[PDB]
């Protein structure tokens, strides 16, 4: 019935 | 020889009219923008060098180049959203896509891992990233056979720049978007490699998260066994995003949660329900929690897989966002339950740890299990069994927790505790 947020997932960008 | 130039010298360099020197002084920038020493983003970004890198993206004649360029502008886009914007406003989004066709692998990847930046930036760089038609490409890079004869590397910028254009909401990624990379996702999603397995695992996460319509299609390519059994794998990073669509796939219709039942799911919990890992846990307590917001029936294989047990276990020592969502797990099973069922529920000893909970400082969870109380006690006047259930929660304290929480400050809270206490009490 009820979903939340998140535990940081994301690691939207990568460098080099 | 190109090792810590100033932007000064790039700068002279890059608009000297020698191709070599301005490759010299682009691969000079790239290395600047390549260290963890807080490179000269800004700088770069302020010297107005975007828009010639941009350039040299075209100089199919010069492949190395266009690979300096190709990874200088990568690390800018890997940014802040303004460096990131900086990038886009620079007349990259199509020229990186021009680059996915490049012969050079070593190019193209490139031109993956930018476009990766630029559409995890968020939607509306996802949608541009999109209009400028890069899926198609991008699938067409991963049209073979076998994924093991491509480079190990080469296919996880894949998998991860995939993973983005299907990452964020408000607005969710374009549907003909979803349905068209979704058949190659699948076909990731059975890869050996832990890692494409993880990033696989997150881009079906995200698709699964919003209307039931989204997990539908999702769902609809039969992808959640291979979900339940990589929610069994050892590494913690393929564990985790897997854990997750499941968890979301549970938020759908009851059809939908049924799939993951009837997948395997429910086997993996008691080892989820006392994982190490309390983030594993929440989402996998949470997970319950949805699953006994459903049917009977459904909460009956909850019941013959033991699993209640381990809801005490939960609901009596754990991280407390871990016992918030035991306490609505327990609130939803005792709110659709049969009698029998949320007989067994107390019998498994529920109401001990239930009312130490009503102990902690959260109004809503104190609400939840008050809740979850008069549920229980109603399938008890049923039986008339009530007093007992009374003795029980008079025997653990509950009673002296709900008398007290009959002058909360709540109103709500204050509400239902006096009721059970006058309808139920002392």
């Amino acid at each position: 019935k009820r979903p939340a947020a998140t535990k940081k997932a994301g690691q939207a960008k990568k460098k080099k | 020889g190109t090792v810590n130039w100033s932007v000064e010298d790039i700068v002279k360099g890059i608009n000297s009219n020698n191709l070599e020197s301005q490759l010299q002084a682009t691969q000079a920038a790239r290395k600047l923008l390549s260290r963890e020493k807080q490179p000269p983003i800004d700088n770069i970004i302020r010297a107005g060098l975007i828009p010639k890198f941009v350039s040299f993206l075209g100089k199919t004649d010069c492949s190395p180049i266009q690979f300096e360029s190709a990874w200088a502008l990568t690390n800018i886009a890997s940014g802040t959203s303004e460096q990131t914007k900086a990038v886009v406003d620079g007349g990259a989004i199509p020229a990186f896509i021009s680059l996915l066709a490049s012969p050079h692998a070593h190019i193209s990847e490139q031109a993956v891992w930018a476009l990766g930046n630029i559409a995890g930036d968020g939607s509306a760089f996802r949608d541009l990233v999109i209009k400028h038609g890069a899926i198609d490409p991008l699938l067409a890079l991963l049209a073979v056979p076998d994924l093991s004869t491509l480079a190990c590397g080469y296919l996880r910028n894949l998998t991860w720049t995939l993973s983005n254009l299907c990452r964020n909401k408000n607005p969710a990624p374009p549907l003909d978007a979803v349905e068209q990379i979704l058949p190659t996702l699948v076909r990731l999603l059975h890869h050996n490699d832990p890692e494409v397995l993880a990033d696989s695992c997150w881009a079906i996460s995200y698709l699964t998260d919003g209307p039931n319509e989204r997990i539908e299609m999702v769902v609809k390519k039969g992808v959640v066994p291979q979900l339940v059994k990589l929610l069994g794998a050892t590494e913690l990073p393929i564990v985790t995003p897997a854990l997750r669509a499941i968890g979301n796939i549970v938020t759908g219709t009851d059809e939908q949660t049924q799939k993951v039942i009837d997948a395997g799911a429910l086997a993996v919990f008691p080892s989820l329900l006392t994982n190490p890992k309390t983030n594993i846990q929440k989402e996998a307590t949470w997970t319950m929690s949805n699953i006994t917001a459903g049917r009977q029936d459904q909460i009956q294989q909850v019941v013959n897989h033991g699993l209640v047990p381990f809801l005490v276990g939960v609901l009596s020592k754990a991280d407390f966002k871990t016992q918030k969502e035991a306490a609505w797990a327990i609130t939803n099973y005792t709110s659709g339950g049969t009698v029998e069922q949320i007989v067994y529920l107390v019998h498994c000893g529920i109401i001990e740890p239930l009312m130490n909970l009503l102990s902690a400082k959260d109004t809503k969870i104190i609400q939840v299990i008050l809740d979850a109380i008069s549920n229980i006690f109603q399938a008890a006047e049923k039986l008339g069994e009530t007093e007992k259930l009374s003795i029980m929660i008079e025997e653990c304290g509950g009673l002296d927790k709900i008398e007290a929480l009959q002058r909360h400050e709540n109103e709500s809270v204050y509400k239902a505790s006096l009721n059970l206490i006058e309808k139920y009490f002392s």
